[PDB]
């Protein structure tokens, strides 16, 4: 689930999942 | 950034959360 590499797609779903309806930020690029 | 402490390293719970609101 979290302990793990992720990427892309999987890591965008864990931050939904892990931060609810506090939201989040996404910047691959940073 | 997010990518190089959860995708090309291993991620953990704390880390995730510093990217919520």
């Amino acid at each position: 689930f979290v302990n793990q590499h992720l990427c892309g797609s999987h890591l965008v779903e864990a931050l939904y999942l892990v931060c609810g309806e506090r939201g989040f930020f996404y910047t691959p690029k940073a | 950034g997010i990518v190089e402490q959860c995708c090309t390293s291993i991620c953990s719970l704390y880390q995730l959360e510093n990217y919520c609101n």
